[PDB]
């Protein structure tokens, strides 16, 4: 028979690990701009 | 729109919890070393209320560290409040309570229809068991039914939709089939299928005949074997059921 | 047929109906191995007095000693075909009539002959329904405990480097306290925290954080109301159509009353062969026990007469009948084959159907509706569902009570 | 010792319905020498070997039609489709990032 | 002007409008308005994604057992190929007379 | 007002209104921001409906 | 849901000297995987979602 919807989703890390990649990418990207804007100031 | 929460739950968040939290924010800020205009109890109540309704309303935030921590706790509560309130806001707000204009055969609209609002227009197909029962039981209602006598189920079925007739009184088994087999699922039977003068069908065998005992047992055999349930599904099922 | 003990005098206690008319009670002589004079009243008794008055006969009502409705048990240990219950008493001359919910069955119709039904009904399934339990931490459920930590931990990691990316950027800055309030007020959507991050780098990180906090909150609040109340999806059973009931599984227990019409219906049916074997293990001696068994979650389903099961759902609201009706055979007044009263009994039943007497009998005894019925309305979050979040705000005041002293003592220290 | 049992199932009900339509009687009996069928040393055993040695007329059961058997016994039309399938336990689902 | 930006900024949940009401009476009305503007938005956004796609369910047929297939109707037309096996399957069947 | 504040103000409106943006001055710009706020209301409704 | 599960067979007259050799080669080609190869090249394409 058709499978019923599996409710009560606890929403572990693996469900939301993609979001933390976005935050981690911004964390690294912002650091690069931090290094980039220091080179701009120096030169 | 007030249905997503119970009344006593409504009270605590916005009479007990909100007042105590507003006092707590005011008390914490009053004793805070770092605590523009001074924070007052009205600003605390205005700030707590605004957090409940998203954060669109302008507010005045406290300056103490612990006062902001309490506001943060209230902000988490305001996050939960909106989540639970708005989860079924649309579902609660489309609920329709369809109220019937009549209750049953003993309704005053049926027994004494003249001394009322514009008279009820109800009738039935004559020369049947339904009219006989109304003849014996409701003498006054039957006389009023004579003017609205129909010619058949199909003729009376369309008179309900047009508006010439209001209530059609007939066999439950036939009316259930007509209600089930319908276009638009608009024709319903009052009482959610309520049946008055509960009788049944039956093969009208000759009086004092030896076949009655065998026919009765044969019919009861179909009930036990489940053949009657299959017959009802084949013939007495509609899209409105 | 209600049975109640009589008073000390030996007479039925006087009770009145809601309308105000006295309730007619008949002194029975049923068992407790000991036969004592009890008190009987109800739908069948109220019909019995009407039958007696019109047909001009007296009566001596006595309960069945066996306690069973009636089934054919041709036990081969004695090689004798015997009926057990009210059917056995009627055929043995002990009783001349059976004024009780006797289902019109083919097996019984061969030996005894019924009357016109006085109650048209069928078989349905009674269950325990689903009580939505609530905990104090239901609001902490939509997230696993592990990413609850990472959500909190990432607030401080972002806040620390928001301040670091502002203190050391070439360029009113963002202090550590103001960075914590930014990365917290964004997450909780509170107004506190008014210092937007300076610098190109912190603005990038302080805007992706806002998007992160939006997804985190949205996924948290996407199904919060479901976690607060909780519920078993759909219903336990939906009639005899689902594979959960077609075959036994040792986790769902469904049974009926022993030696009744439901036993014969399932025994004779060819498709319902595994159902009968599963029911044969847990079949109950009386319907009242099976109703009580469902109450304390030891019986999962009860297949009984729809006339009686629907009455229980009205009185005790923790039970809700489920499934469509089947084996639609009504209750007839049993009698022996000769039965000089057969013709007049059916006519009085037919006439009292059209007279409205049965409809009046249904209203006085069957139609009560003590509790609320069922509908498609969504559940309203009550006191117990929201009790977890009330202790969150209350604990946010108690914590601040001990927090304010630390803040005062901190300034003195510094 | 030809002890007697009770036989029922999907194929038996087909056999009953066939028997009424074609008007023939039968006496089923379970196998003892193997099952289904296998040509060991050039001799068929099992359910397919008892039709080869004229011990019975038909072999109602879970017999699959194949070229090897159909060259020694006549097969009726397939009353149910079967074949070869692989049964394994379900794998661990992985939620794709960027969902 | 500052009163219009308060009403609009509350309704649209934008920061436009920083002037809160000063008097007690305007503060009562200016906070019930926030609740009104929260129910109105919530009921608007409760099913907005459904209106964007605008998908009509109950169109797929569950099979030959669909009640709409059981009875004829001018709105629903179903047919097969003439003189084929499907024609003689439905012709020979007893239940599928309609 | 510059252009970084305009982009910061528009982005913050998309993610509810949590961040401390700087508002413009003048009816026309505040009307445009209000129009973007209506869009940000629709964006969140559509995005979070099936998140 | 599928109903009237009757498959496609080669039609032939009653005499049909090729009666059994046709069915045997159909059965053999089933077990050889020939029909599975025929399905892949002709029936199993799967252009879109
Ligand atoms: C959608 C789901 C929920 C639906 C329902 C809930 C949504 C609707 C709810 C709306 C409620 C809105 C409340 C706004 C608070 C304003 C406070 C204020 O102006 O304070 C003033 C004073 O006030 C006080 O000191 C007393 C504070 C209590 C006022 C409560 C009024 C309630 C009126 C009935 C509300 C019910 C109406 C709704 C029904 C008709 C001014 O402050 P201040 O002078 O800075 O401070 C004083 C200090 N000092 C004296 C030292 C100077
Ligand atoms: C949208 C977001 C905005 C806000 C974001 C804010 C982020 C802030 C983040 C904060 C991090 C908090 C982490 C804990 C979260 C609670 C869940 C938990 O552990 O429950 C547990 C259930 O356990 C129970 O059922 C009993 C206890 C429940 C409450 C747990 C106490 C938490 C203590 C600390 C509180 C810290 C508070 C701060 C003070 C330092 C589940 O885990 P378990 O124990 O393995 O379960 C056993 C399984 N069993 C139950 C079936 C047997
Ligand atoms: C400050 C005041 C409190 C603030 C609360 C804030 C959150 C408010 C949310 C409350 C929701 C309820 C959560 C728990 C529910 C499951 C557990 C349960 O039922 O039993 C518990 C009840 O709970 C408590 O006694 C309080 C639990 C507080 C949780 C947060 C503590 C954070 C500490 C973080 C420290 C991190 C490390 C810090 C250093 C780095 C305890 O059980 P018991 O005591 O055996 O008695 C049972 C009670 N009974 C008999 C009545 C049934
Ligand atoms: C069942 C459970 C339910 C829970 C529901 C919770 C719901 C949400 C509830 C509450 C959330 C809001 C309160 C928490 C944050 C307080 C701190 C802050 O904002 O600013 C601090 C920054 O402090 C610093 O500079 C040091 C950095 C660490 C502080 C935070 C530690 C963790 C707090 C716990 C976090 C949770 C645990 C996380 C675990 C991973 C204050 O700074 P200060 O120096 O004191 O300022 C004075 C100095 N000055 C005058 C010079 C400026
Ligand atoms: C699921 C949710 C949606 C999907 C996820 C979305 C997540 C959110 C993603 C991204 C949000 C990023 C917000 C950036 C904030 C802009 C303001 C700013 O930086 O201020 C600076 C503006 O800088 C400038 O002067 C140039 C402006 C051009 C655009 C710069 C930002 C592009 C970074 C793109 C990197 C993308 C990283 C994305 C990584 C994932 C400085 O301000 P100022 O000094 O006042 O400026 C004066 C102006 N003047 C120079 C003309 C005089
Ligand atoms: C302490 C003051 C500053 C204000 O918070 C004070 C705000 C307060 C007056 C409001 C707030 C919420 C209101 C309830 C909302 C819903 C319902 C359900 C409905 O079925 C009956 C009415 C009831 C219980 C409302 C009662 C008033 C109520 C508690
Ligand atoms: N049904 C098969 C045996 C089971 C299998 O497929 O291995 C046969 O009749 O030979």
């Amino acid at each position: 028979n058709e499978k019923n919807e599996v409710m009560s989703s606890q929403l572990d890390i693996d469900n939301m690990a993609g979001v933390f990649y976005m935050l981690g990418a911004a964390m690294a990207l912002s650091l690069i701009t931090f290094i980039s804007e220091h080179l701009f100031y120096w030169q | 729109f007030l249905e997503p929460f119970s009344a006593d739950v409504w009270v605590m968040m916005f009479v007990m919890l909100l007042i105590v939290s507003a006092v707590a924010v005011f008390v914490f800020e009053y004793f805070s070393p770092v605590g523009g205009p001074s924070f007052t109890i009205g600003k605390a109540i205005w700030l707590l209320w605004g957090l409940v309704f998203n954060n669109s309303v302008p507010v005045q935030n406290p300056k103490g560290t612990t006062s902001k921590i309490m506001v943060s706790v209230w902000a988490f509560f305001a996050v939960i409040f909106l989540a639970s309130y708005t989860a079924n806001l649309a579902a609660f707000m489309i609920q329709e309570e369809y109220v019937d204009q009549v209750s049953g055969l003993s309704d005053k609209k049926f027994q004494r229809p003249n001394d009322f609002s514009p008279p009820f227009r109800f009738g039935t197909v004559p020369n049947g068991s339904t009219e006989r029962n109304i003849r014996n039981n409701y003498a006054e209602m039957h006389a009023y039914m004579g003017k609205f006598n129909q010619r058949g189920v199909d003729d009376a079925l369309l008179s309900l939709k047009t508006g010439k007739l209001d209530a059609f009184i007939y066999d439950a088994a036939v009316l259930n089939y007509m209600a089930g087999r319908d276009e638009g699922c608009k024709l319903v039977t009052i009482g959610s299928g309520k049946v008055f003068a509960s009788t049944g069908y039956g093969i009208a065998i000759q009086k004092d005949s030896g076949w009655k005992r065998q026919v009765d047992l044969a019919i009861l055999q179909l009930f036990g074997d489940g053949e009657m349930e299959e017959l009802e599904a084949l013939w007495l099922t509609g899209i409105c059921h | 047929v209600y049975v109640k003990p009589t008073l000390s005098d030996g007479t039925c206690k006087e009770e009145f109906t809601v309308n105000g008319d006295p309730v007619k009670k008949v002194i029975c002589t049923g068992p407790n191995r000991h036969t004592v004079p009890q008190c009987c009243y109800g739908f069948c008794i109220d019909l019995l007095i009407k039958l007696a008055r019109t047909m001009n006969f007296t009566y001596e009502v006595h309960l069945v000693a066996d306690g069973k409705f009636g089934t054919q048990e041709r036990v081969n240990n004695s090689n004798k075909k015997e009926w057990n219950g009210m059917m056995g008493e009627l055929l043995s001359g002990q009783a001349d009539m059976i004024v009780a919910p006797l289902t019109i069955n083919n097996e019984r119709a061969q030996y005894i002959e019924f009357s016109k039904p006085f109650k048209y009904q069928g078989l349905t399934i009674l269950v325990k329904k689903e009580i939505p339990r609530s905990t104090l931490d239901s609001f902490m459920q939509p997230f696993q405990s592990t990413l609850w930590l990472l959500v909190g931990l990432s607030v401080h990691v972002v806040a620390v480097m928001l301040y670091l990316l502002d203190r050391f950027s070439p360029f009113d800055a963002l202090t550590l306290s103001s960075a914590m309030w930014f990365s917290w007020g964004v997450l909780l959507n509170s107004g506190i925290g008014e210092g937007a991050p300076r610098s190109f780098s912190a603005r990038i990180l302080g805007m992706v954080w806002a998007g992160f906090a939006m997804i985190i909150v949205a996924s948290y609040t996407a199904n919060l109301a479901a976690f607060l109340v909780l519920d078993r999806p759909e219903e336990r059973i939906t009639g005899i159509n689902d594979p959960r009931l077609r075959n036994p599984s040792d986790k769902f227990i469904y049974a009926t009353v022993k030696q009744s019409s439901v036993d014969i219906y399932f025994r004779r049916q060819v498709e319902l062969s595994t159902m009968y074997r599963h029911m044969e293990k847990h079949n109950y001696e009386s319907a009242a026990e099976a109703i009580q068994a469902v109450r304390d979650n030891k019986l999962h389903a009860f297949i009984w007469d729809s006339a009686v099961l629907e009455f229980e759902a009205s009185q005790k609201c923790d039970l809700v009948t489920t499934g469509e009706l089947f084996f639609r055979s009504g209750f007839g007044i049993g009698m022996r084959k000769d039965s000089p009263w057969k013709q007049n009994v059916s006519l009085s039943i037919l006439k009292s159907h059209e007279n409205g007497f049965m409809e009046d009998l249904d209203k006085t005894w069957v139609r009560y509706q003590e509790c609320d019925s069922r509908s498609n309305a969504p559940a309203t979050l009550t006191f117990e569902n929201m009790a977890g979040v009330f202790m969150l705000v209350a604990g946010g005041i108690v914590a601040g009570i001990f927090l304010i002293f630390i803040e005062i003592a901190y300034k003195r220290h510094k | 010792g030809y002890i007697k049992k009770c036989c029922k199932g999907f194929c038996i009900d087909i056999l009953k319905k066939i028997s009424k339509s074609v008007k023939f009687t039968y006496d089923l009996y379970l196998v003892t020498n193997g099952k289904h069928g296998k040509k060991i040393n050039g001799t068929w055993n099992g359910m397919i070997g008892e039709v080869v040695m004229k011990r019975a007329y038909m072999a109602v059961g879970s017999l699959t039609i194949n070229e090897e058997r159909s060259e020694v016994v006549d097969f009726s039309v397939p009353f149910i489709e079967t074949g070869i399938s692989v049964m394994v336990s379900r794998s661990n689902g992985t939620v794709s990032p960027s969902a």
